[PDB]
């Protein structure tokens, strides 16, 4: 992108570097040697970007068990309970 | 008694007893009769999804319940936005339901498909896309929104997969006495089993197409136009049953602008 | 803008007016002949505790003089099937339909948004268009 | 009973029973008759 | 092609109450949009 | 019901000559065993939350 | 392979009420995605 | 090894209602993870 | 990362060091 590139190229220039957004083209004004330098920088910052396919895998395995058993007792006439 | 099941034998038997006709006697010789309410039984049955069958044997009422819920869903929506290079475009298709975040206050939010894309074109073929894509789906209302916003580089006319999800679930549950539920033949009498299997798939693909000449834009617009026009002509062949078939709106043939109705056109020629 | 504003309650409930209708905000500039460049913001208001659907697209396109171009679209298709059964009895071919409850649904939707500019230069062109629309 | 359907057999049968004409008898020999509401049905 | 395979299988055992041509299925890879079978049949007549 | 709700154990009322002796006895034996190990994989000098 | 072993064991004693091919199980290490057995069978016919 | 000893003792007098292989016990020092005895038995068959 | 590296390299330079983020490449300008 011109906006990223113009910012980077400010330092290399130090000449005026202006980014035209809609055409995504940047306007260089400099002498001949500095021009040939910034075109070799732009040439190497313009490279294609590889793109990664990130595939996560989430595994959640739960298991549970329980056994609840017991005997209770009671007599409500004279209240007595286990 | 089991909680896996739709309704538990306790509320069902209690409800059935409340539903019986009760009689209240005062001797000396008054005897009154009164019918009981179903509201407890109605409250117990309202949650049943399935077969709940009460077999009463020797005052022991065995309530069997069984159901198989088989669901499916299939959805394709593809939104295409046509953009100038290096320009950004938003696209929204949505309907906004009322939302209460509090006499309860309601706040409007939008659920639908939105695509916000900012392409820039490699000076030939491949297009770079800064893309933010969100899908609004809605069923105290719960709606699912699955967005992905990434940056991809796609060849001119070829499809590329931005995103996806593949989800699988198996939830098994069981309850038993235990010991009696272990027997092979009679175990199914003392067990309550609840099994479930869910599955889901999402893919999000994108196909750019670069329009340079005017003949390309006319070629695409012509087929996307003639597709709808074909749909509408088919709507006009099997028409409105109660109304005249000339009342269904149909696109004019491509490039012909506006046409008078057939009857109006007929009228115009006379005058 | 073509719209009608229904009452809206965001709260004795308070009502706020918002407008549903078709609105088109366009900013053309003309290539010194033929093709027109369009910065376009297009919104459609449709309304059925009231729910209304609004599907807008705002983009920038370059259209030839008198030719149509497709800004946008959506093609949506849905099939939702659902079923319930005992299970075992609902499996039988002949009597299964007695124990099953099936709910099937198929939805489909299409949206295209096209635009045709026309460049009016002479007065005879504006008179020619106005005469036919009149 | 099923939830896919418009209305479930439970509320329908309950409603039909509430709609029936109920009679309330007190012997000794009073017997009253009354018509039930349809609001549940 | 994985999803397309899933959807073709959805079309082989289809909607029980509706016509099996109503289930959405992806077009074969790279072929863009196709008219429905009935609509396509209609188009050829006209 | 309010008096019995709190009983955990054997509460047995032996009524003898209008003197009611209430015996109560219980043995509560509990146990717990827990292993959870979380592993986070990190770049060196980088931090990770789990 | 530890989890995959657990899941294969889940598939040997399976869901009692459902088909044992419905329990999710990781693919063998490095093999990515596999169609269901029935779907796979369908695919070969077409 | 102190805790491991405690847990082995928990496994000798085990859960009365459940199988004694269900009580968590640390692996022998330095051996990392072990499959359950039944699962391990299953694995060798396949 | 270029952002980390440019910051570090400022001192070594003391020449202009500029970090290009998207390519993750840093542009050095200095004598030989």
């Amino acid at each position: 992108k011109a906006e990223d590139l113009v910012e980077v190229l400010k330092g290399v220039s130090e000449v005026m570097i202006a980014a035209h957004a809609d055409t995504n083209s940047l306007v260089l004004t400099a002498p001949q040697d500095i021009m040939n330098a910034m075109l070799e920088v732009i040439g190497q910052l313009d490279i294609r970007r590889a793109q990664v396919l990130i595939e996560a895998l989430i595994v959640e395995m739960a298991e549970g068990d329980g056994i609840n058993l017991g005997v209770q007792w009671g007599s409500l006439e004279s209240g007595s309970v286990i | 008694q089991y909680g896996n099941t739709g309704a538990s034998i306790g509320n069902v038997m209690i409800g059935l007893e409340e539903a019986k006709d009760t009689t209240q006697t005062k001797a000396v010789n008054e005897t009154t009769t009164t019918k009981g309410d179903y509201t407890k039984l109605a409250s117990a049955l309202s949650s049943i999804q399935g077969a709940a069958v009460s077999i009463a044997m020797g005052d022991w009422t065995a309530l069997i319940n069984a159901v198989s819920n088989d669901s499916s869903s299939n959805i394709l929506s593809s939104p295409s936005i046509t953009v100038m290079d290096n320009g950004e475009a938003s696209f929204i298709v949505a309907e906004e339901v009322p939302v209460i975040t509090g006499f309860q206050t309601v706040d409007r939010k939008e659920v639908g498909i939105k695509l916000k894309v900012v392409p820039q074109i490699n000076e030939g073929n491949s297009v770079q896309l800064n893309i933010e894509q969100e899908v609004s789906n809605v069923l105290d209302v719960r709606f699912a929104k699955r967005q992905l916003n990434t940056s991809v580089m796609v060849q001119d006319g070829q499809m590329l997969v931005l995103g996806g999800l593949i989800d699988e679930r198996a939830l098994e549950s069981e309850s038993k006495v235990p010991l009696l539920g272990d027997i092979p033949l009679l175990g199914q009498l003392f067990r309550s089993t609840s099994s479930q299997v869910e599955k889901k798939n999402l893919m999000v693909f994108i196909k750019p197409t670069i329009i340079r000449d005017g003949v390309t834009a006319d070629g695409i617009t012509q087929r996307k136009y003639n597709y709808i026009r074909a749909e509408q002509l088919f709507r006009a062949e099997k028409g409105l049953r109660l109304l005249d078939d000339a009342s269904v709106p149909v696109l004019p043939k491509f490039g012909d602008d506006r046409r008078h109705s057939p009857e109006i056109q007929a009228f115009i020629e006379q005058m």
